[PDB]
């Protein structure tokens, strides 16, 4: 079959960034923004935590668009413990 | 963590078992190995 | 079946032929197969006015009731379903012109299936000790 | 040489060694329908199918003649393994199976008309379960397509599109009663299979011709027979291993399976059309364009018929080849012992025996095997009395105990010299060892 | 024109390369039949 | 561009075809010749 | 050419099968040359 | 046909072109070898390959049968030896 796949043998980027703060301005530049040209494969860890051992899943958030201003469409795929929220709209982005 | 890698139009030899399921998958230009199976459609070619 | 998960309703094989479905409106699982296809041998002698058809592999309950219905007599041989032939198979030929597979021949007087041998052992009644 | 001498290695002790052959003498019997093959059930390709004419009549004309000459092979495959078996009517396998301490039970079948088509063999038994798609298995595998069992088997696809295999003229049951006929006429008298004379005497007389005295012969029969049924039983153990012969007779089956299969993945090729099916292209295009793609599809799938026939014609002269050695070897191994060293197998060839196999025949080879050697001197002529010259006959002069004796080339046996081992000459060539006190 | 010539050129074409190959495999067999009659008059007319 | 190297594709494939036939054909004589040789060996230079 | 399916794949197997007969025709022709062969480890290149 | 050489060998182009010969299984020196083995054995003891006896003896048994006696045939032996020797010689100089 012939798709949209990953090339095997090929290096996987930990593109996830935690921070408690401060944020760096160099982690909103080049290599962590990165081209997206056909697209991309990720595979994603579930940050599994708990609080009065109850279970919460947290992963970052991911964006994918071209100029992040509001006169373009920016796709977000966000979760919220269990919730998958995606959403394709005319975001005003922050810079960082 | 949150591994990414590029995507592109690739030929893969998918194999499915008999509930449907792909269980193993071989991109057919990453090695040579690799096009031997999809030469045979098979994940362990015959010994030649 | 239990393989249709939600987002699936269409069975493939290896070629790319849909060979099962499942129906978007009952939910029911149907297996999709060829309709049947093939080839009738027939036998013909120059000196005869019809013909000895041999359906290979096939019973007669088969050929008459999803192939076609006859008025000739029929029989199921060991090759399949034979029409217009007598049944003979204990009667034997050292030569045969309609050969029709595993010691089988059809003879021509009405037509025989019947059994050919065309070789067989000189036998003696001398002692064997 | 030391004086007249050389050094020899002559055997001291033999048995009787058993090697198979499986000779390929018939093939699987296809036919393709050209005309369901290439526009299976579709009437606009049919309608474009007839303006290439003549290319379905050649299809179907040249396999026609394949198939005749397979026929024909096999008739005269029957023919030889037939010619000149004379057997007595008082003959009754069930009871007559055995005879000088030497056992065919496993290489004879039930014999008569009695018993229907149980003339099989315990041997061609156990050769032909290890073979699914015998002439049986097609025609049960051909029986299920109609059965309408869920399972998809490949020979069904096969056939629906019109690629079939026939049955062979005879049945393998047929051709086993042959060589069991064959088998017993070597056993029993007129033993018009081996010479003649008893089997225990024609074994005698082979292994005596390779050099070897009669006198050890004549007092080793029961451990002659015994190796020889020995042998036999190896031949047969040999089948529940990885053998030479039985992935030899399996390859029949899976080269016919492979060319088979490939020929069916034709009509998914495209051949640079919109697509491989017929339906769809008839379904998505008007008559103006599906004839162009219909075209495409037509001229590849007979151009895959033609690279399958051109195929089938070379395997079927290799087919005849090895059925002419096959009839060759029945004749000149099986039915008499010709004259000709390594042609019914390799070394010190006894005799031979066959059994019917998928697709062709299995010839068994029993030679004579040295043990044990003993390293002695001899001299390949003597100089006697005046001047006259001897030359041993298949053996070896030897001096044993101080005198000149001879023994045989193939068996350390040392007899006194006489006319009956000796090759006289007038005068004795130079080299001859000097001998005048000999005779 | 063109078009419909080339059309007849790779039928002409195509059957000619078929009795091409035919004829190879008719004169292999041709060749096996005249070794067998060589070997017939040396070892059956000429000799026993 | 598709059309003209079609054109290509089915002569050199039609080639290829036509060279696989041959090459079968002439192996055939080759296997021939092989076994005379054998039997030239083991029944002229090994004995007579 | 891909889009040409098997044509490629039959063109290969049919010269393997045919280079396949080939060196099993040279193993036949070397075992039939060494059959029932026995030297003597005292022959000498150089002096017989 | 990697070689820097100015000869453009029609078997470098063939190969290119995806058209090669590959070597047989055996070379050609090891058939050599068994050719030469198969030579040696009617030469010396055993005589594997001459029916067991001296090549001498093989070739004025075979020349007896043949309806020659044995006598004029064991007393010309340096004559059949040199008439032997000589085919053989012709033989070698017809390759030229
Ligand atoms: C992308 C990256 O490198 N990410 C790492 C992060 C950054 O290097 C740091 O944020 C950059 O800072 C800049 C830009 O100025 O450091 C982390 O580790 C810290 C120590 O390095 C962590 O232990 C924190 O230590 C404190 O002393 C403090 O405030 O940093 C007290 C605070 O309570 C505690 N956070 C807790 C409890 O999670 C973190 O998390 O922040 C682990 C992350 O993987
Ligand atoms: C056929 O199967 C589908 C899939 O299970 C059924 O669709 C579900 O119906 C329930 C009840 O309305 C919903 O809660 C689900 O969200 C539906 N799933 C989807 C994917 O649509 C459907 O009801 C079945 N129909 C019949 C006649 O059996
Ligand atoms: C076709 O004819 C044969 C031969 O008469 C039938 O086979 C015999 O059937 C009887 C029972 O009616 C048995 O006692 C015999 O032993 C069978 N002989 C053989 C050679 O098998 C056969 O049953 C007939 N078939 C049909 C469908 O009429
Ligand atoms: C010599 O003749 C005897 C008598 O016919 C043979 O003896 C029989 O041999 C079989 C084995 O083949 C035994 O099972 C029988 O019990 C023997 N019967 C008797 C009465 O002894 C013997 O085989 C013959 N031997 C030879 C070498 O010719
Ligand atoms: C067919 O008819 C011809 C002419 O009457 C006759 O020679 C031949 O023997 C007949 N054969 C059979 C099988 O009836
Ligand atoms: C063989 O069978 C035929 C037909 O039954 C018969 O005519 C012939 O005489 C038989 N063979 C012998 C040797 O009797
Ligand atoms: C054998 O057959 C012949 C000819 O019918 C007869 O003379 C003889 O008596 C028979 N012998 C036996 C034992 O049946
Ligand atoms: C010959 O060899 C067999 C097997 O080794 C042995 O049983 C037998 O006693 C030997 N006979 C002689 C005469 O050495
Ligand atoms: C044919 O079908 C029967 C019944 O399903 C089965 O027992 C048998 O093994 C099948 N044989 C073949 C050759 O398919």
């Amino acid at each position: 079959f012939t798709g949209y796949f990953p090339k095997s043998g090929a290096n996987f980027r930990d593109l996830s960034l935690k921070g408690t703060t401060y944020l760096s301005t160099l982690w909103y530049q080049k290599p962590f923004l990165s081209d997206f040209n056909n697209g991309i494969f990720s595979r994603v860890k579930n940050t599994k935590l708990y609080v009065n051992k109850t279970l919460y899943s947290e992963f970052s958030t991911i964006v994918i668009g071209s100029v992040f201003i509001n006169n373009s469409y920016t796709i977000v795929v966000q979760p919220h413990n269990g919730v998958l929220e995606i959403t394709a709209c005319q975001y005003t982005m922050c810079e960082y | 963590q949150y591994w990414v890698t590029p995507l592109s139009k690739r030929q893969y030899l998918l194999k499915f078992d008999n509930r449907g399921v792909i269980t193993n998958a071989v991109d057919c230009s990453s090695s040579f190995f690799s096009e031997i199976q999809c030469k045979t459609k098979s994940l362990l070619p015959n010994t030649g | 079946a239990v393989y249709y998960n939600s987002w699936q309703n269409l069975l493939y094989d290896s070629n790319g032929n849909i060979i099962g479905f499942k129906d978007f409106v009952t939910n029911k699982t149907y297996n999709i197969f060829p309709c049947y296809a093939g080839r009738v041998s027939a036998a013909f002698h120059q000196n005869a006015s019809s013909l000895a058809l041999l359906y290979r592999n096939l019973k007669c309950s088969y050929v008459l009731n999803n192939i076609s219905l006859t008025t000739q007599p029929y029989f199921d041989s060991y090759l399949g379903c034979v029409f217009n032939a007598d049944n003979l198979t204990d009667y034997s030929v050292s030569s045969c012109a309609l050969r029709m597979g595993s010691g089988f021949c059809v003879d021509y007087n009405s037509y025989r299936f019947v059994t050919f041998e065309p070789f067989n052992v000189s036998f003696v009644n001398d002692s064997i000790e | 040489s030391v004086g007249g001498l050389y050094e020899i290695k002559i055997p001291t002790n033999f048995t009787i060694v058993g090697q198979e052959e499986f000779i390929q003498t018939n093939s699987p019997k296809v036919t393709i329908d050209c005309s369901l093959f290439v526009c299976s059930n579709y009437a606009a390709c049919h309608d474009l199918l007839s303006e290439y004419g003549t290319f379905c009549d050649n299809i179907n004309s040249i396999l026609d003649e394949v198939n005749g000459l397979l026929d024909t092979t096999q008739l005269h495959v029957a023919d030889t393994l037939m010619q000149g078996v004379t057997l007595s009517s008082n003959l009754n396998t069930n009871l007559h199976f055995d005879v000088d301490n030497i056992n065919f039970k496993s290489l004879v079948g039930c014999l008569g008309p009695h018993c229907g088509s149980s003339s099989r063999s315990f041997f061609e038994d156990l050769l032909f379960d290890k073979v699914k798609l015998s002439d049986v298995g097609f025609v049960e595998a051909y029986n299920n397509c109609t059965g309408g069992s869920e399972i998809r088997d490949l020979l069904c696809v096969q056939s629906f599109n019109g690629i079939k295999v026939l049955p062979p003229i005879l049945s393998e049951s047929q051709i086993s009663g042959y060589t069991t006929a064959a088998t017993v006429a070597a056993m029993f008298p007129p033993w018009s299979a081996a010479a003649g004379i008893p089997f225990s005497l024609n074994v005698q007389y082979r292994i005596n011709g390779l050099g070897v005295t009669m006198d050890v012969l004549n007092k080793n029969q029961k451990l002659i027979a015994t190796a020889f049924n020995n042998a036999l039983l190896s031949i047969q153990n040999g089948f529940s291993a990885p053998n030479s012969a039985l992935a030899k007779i399996q390859s029949v089956v899976n080269s016919n399976a492979q060319a088979l299969n490939s020929l069916l993945q034709q009509l998914f090729n495209k051949f640079g059309a919109i697509s491989s099916s017929l339906q769809e292209i008839l379904s998505r295009l008007d008559p103006p364009e599906a004839q162009v793609q219909i075209d495409r599809l037509i001229n590849g799938r007979l151009t895959a018929l033609n690279a399958y026939v051109s195929q089938q014609l070379s395997d079927i002269s290799l087919v005849k080849f090895g059925a002419a050695l096959a009839m060759e070897k029945v004749n000149e191994c099986v039915k008499s012992q010709s004259p000709r060293i390594n042609f019914c197998g390799n070394g010190n060839h006894i005799l031979s025996l066959v059994q019917n196999a998928p697709y062709g025949l299995l010839f068994m080879h029993f030679s004579y095997k040295p043990i044990s050697f003993k390293t002695v001197l001899v001299s390949p002529g003597l100089c006697i009395s005046g001047d006259v010259g001897i030359a041993p006959k298949q053996g070896y002069f030897i001096k044993h105990n101080d005198h000149w004796m001879f023994t045989g080339s193939s068996y350390y046996y040392p007899e006194p010299i006489s006319d009956k081992n000796v090759v006289f000459m007038n005068t004795c060539s130079v080299n001859f060892t000097k001998a005048p006190l000999v005779y």
